[PDB]
């Protein structure tokens, strides 16, 4: 009743139950089907599933841990920011705020009645995360190593460079399975990743 | 480039600025300085005063602490950050220190 | 308006919870950006009396140097103050990041507009060479202090909205949301004590 926690069924079922996925209302209200909270929610499940991933694919961990720092990062983030007008934002706060937006927007959040989002595979899903999240600590580097060395890289370059592979990323969303073939998907994904090494190289 | 430092002053003050190196005709070609002596009434300073803050090519402007004296009024009138307004010291008129714009601003620290 | 609007009831007290902790959060962070602006303006407005007690003492010495200018050639005033075509020192507009907030500054810059030649009144290329190195020098300095001063006047503003927004998230919003949290908690008390005398009753009669 209400979306709470205090109902004694909720209470009950929250101590047996070994994965839990709760919705919230204002995201429901903004229509970002699906309406998850992404942060109470949780599974004890990562560890038993990690022999499972290591036999086949070896790579899907590493991935999950990095989007999930940047998610729950971006969320301790989001009021801090909001109370200093939003003016202040180091180069680091700036890629991550900008970035978990897209993230919001693009690959978490989806209705079946396109062709391309009924189901997502998990390559697909794989590979969606592997390139956002490449393309997310690539910039971090390339703002790392200047900021260290001189000339402090601002997000403004790596765009005015590579905007086109940025938004060849941003498009990774729609590459539809029920047209596009599995190896399609993957060689085009691939594509796209040594294209961002070396779009990021002929910027340095 | 952009702005461009003014003077309000004697001619020793405004001979010993300009021989600074600053002072340029504008569009109008009106020079960027102004000379005050005895012989020059109240509202022709006033009104230059004015004049040079509303030609926002300028943007520092040099008074000593006497020609401010005069138009008191129009001076602590000012408050804005760009187009600064500077109290100087003079040979005529040494600076007294209870007598800025600045540190009224900042009256109380002490 | 003394206190929040809301049903009482479990979900509202940990609603409620939540806002009192965002307040506090606010609170501390703002504290913070309070005491980095109060430490900014002290460090500023240190000994800018000094600097310009030095303005004074240079500009005694230029003064002097004018006197001899005066001396040794007679009368140059009336033509350096006749021919005005151009400046020779401009500004490069400029900005400063002392803090989260930004605060003008300015540059001296050299434009390298041609000194006029003083060679025919008595040939006072050498005094008038010294005056001029004297006010270059002046020159420079007080676009110094004015840099110091146009900052020192900008950065009052936001100290002032900072401090009123610290005062209002102490004084107004907190006690407001204590008083609705007292009032919370003990309404469900009430509402649990109801129901415990209607469970008694019904025990009471059922010993018949």
């Amino acid at each position: 009743p209400g979306g709470d926690f205090s109902d004694p069924v909720t209470s009950a079922t929250l101590g047996i139950v070994q994965v839990f996925w709760g919705l919230d209302k204002k995201l429901a209200q903004r229509k970002h089907f699906p309406s998850v909270n992404w942060l109470i929610s949780y599974s004890k499940y990562m560890r038993a599933l990690d022999e499972y991933y290591d036999k086949h694919f070896t790579e899907f961990v590493p991935l999950r841990t990095k989007a999930k720092e940047i998610l729950q990062e971006e969320e301790d983030l989001a009021e801090i920011v909001q109370l200093v007008g939003k003016a202040s934002l180091a180069e680091t706060d700036k890629i991550t705020l900008e970035v978990a937006k897209l993230i919001k927007d693009d690959f978490l959040q989806q209705n079946g009645y396109t062709p391309y989002d009924r189901f997502c595979p998990f390559y697909k899903t794989v590979g969606m995360l592997s390139n956002m999240i490449s393309f997310y600590d690539m910039a971090r580097r390339a703002v790392e190593t200047t900021a260290q060395s001189d000339n402090k890289i601002t997000w403004s370059i790596i765009r005015e460079h590579m905007g086109e592979i940025l938004y060849k990323l941003s498009s990774m969303k729609f590459k539809d399975p029920v047209k596009d073939g599995e190896a399609k998907i993957k060689a085009d994904y691939a594509q796209l990743l040594e294209d961002m090494q070396n779009a990021f190289r002929s910027l340095e | 480039r952009g702005k461009l430092i003014a003077v309000i002053g004697d001619e020793d003050t405004v001979t010993g600025f300009l021989l600074g190196g600053i002072g340029e005709l504008n569009k109008n070609r009106h020079p960027n300085f102004l000379v005050v002596e005895k012989d020059t009434t109240i509202n022709e300073i006033e009104d230059t005063f004015r004049q040079f803050l509303n030609r926002d090519d300028i943007g520092i402007i040099l008074i000593n602490q006497y020609i401010a004296e005069m138009v008191r009024h129009a001076l602590d009138a000012h408050q804005r950050s760009i187009p600064a307004v500077l109290e100087i010291p003079s040979k005529e008129h040494p600076y007294d220190a209870a007598k800025d714009s600045i540190l009224r601003r900042a009256k109380g620290m002490f | 308006k003394d206190r929040i609007e809301i049903f009482p009831s479990r979900m509202a007290q940990t609603i409620m919870k939540a806002r009192l902790k965002g307040a506090q959060t606010g609170r501390n962070l703002l504290k913070k950006k309070s005491d980095a602006l109060t430490l900014r303006f002290r460090q500023i407005l240190k000994k800018i009396i000094e600097t310009k007690m030095l303005m004074g003492e240079v500009m005694r010495e230029a003064a002097f140097s004018l006197a001899e200018a005066k001396f040794t050639a007679g009368d140059f005033s009336t033509t350096v103050i006749q021919n005005v075509n151009k400046a020779q020192v401009k500004i490069r507009a400029k900005k400063d990041n002392v803090a989260g907030v930004t605060l003008p500054v300015f540059e001296h810059y050299h434009e390298g507009t041609d000194s006029y030649e003083l060679t025919g009144l008595a040939r006072g290329g050498e005094q008038l060479a010294k005056l001029k190195r004297n006010y270059a020098k002046a020159v420079e300095l007080l676009v110094e202090l004015a840099s110091l001063q146009t900052s020192f006047v900008t950065l009052d503003e936001a100290i002032k909205i900072t401090n009123r927004r610290v005062n209002a998230i102490e004084h107004v919003i907190i006690p407001r949301i204590e008083r609705t949290l007292a009032y919370i908690i003990t309404e469900l008390d009430e509402r649990e004590r109801e129901e415990f005398y209607r469970l008694k009753k019904i025990q009471e009669k059922k010993k018949i």
